């Protein structure tokens, strides 16, 4: 339960503006995002971390933690270090990463 | 617009 | 029809390579290309040729290439001619003149 609150933080609106990324899974559908599922092997998102929470499947809060720095290190594997989104992520991940600290 | 293949697409 | 197998072969794996330019309509705001709509005046790509395609929007096989080919032609027209789309619309229009000519 003190994920729970850590999942409600991320999710909430005082982050939304470097948060959104990650909400739902990566469409790879996508102009160029065709290659998504080559380059990345485990995806992960929040939409999916609390249907992990929902249905109760994080046994403690090490696999709950390990699940949300998958989705930040999909991000930094698949874009360019330049890129937005992963500011946006090294942005949300200092928010995450002292929660839980 | 984010990955490595659609930075191709910019001139 | 036989336009529907021409239509699975360009979104075909076997081609992915250099026909994923053409996979969805052009995002002018995510690449940097707010021209792009003052200068194509008819986008085309292969998502909204699979969806004219599955609603029948084409009478016959002509207007299929027409589309086809305009979407290479936005490239040729929009693009320098040394631009990696354009060796990758170049490939795929070989991949389709081939195709369309070689039908019944």
């Amino acid at each position: 339960k003190h994920c729970n609150g850590i999942l409600k933080e991320l999710l909430s609106k005082k982050h939304a503006a470097y948060a959104w990324p990650f909400y739902k899974p990566v469409d790879a559908s996508a102009l160029g995002l065709h290659d998504y599922h080559d380059i990345i092997k485990h995806p992960m998102d929040l939409s999916t971390v609390k249907r992990k929470m929902e249905n109760r499947d994080y046994r403690d809060a090490q696999e709950f933690a390990a699940d949300v720095r998958l989705m930040f290190s999909n991000c930094y594997k698949y874009n360019p270090p330049d890129h937005d989104v992963v500011a946006m992520a090294r942005k949300l991940q200092d928010v995450f990463e002292f929660r839980y600290a | 617009w984010k990955g490595y293949l659609c930075l191709r697409k910019r001139i």
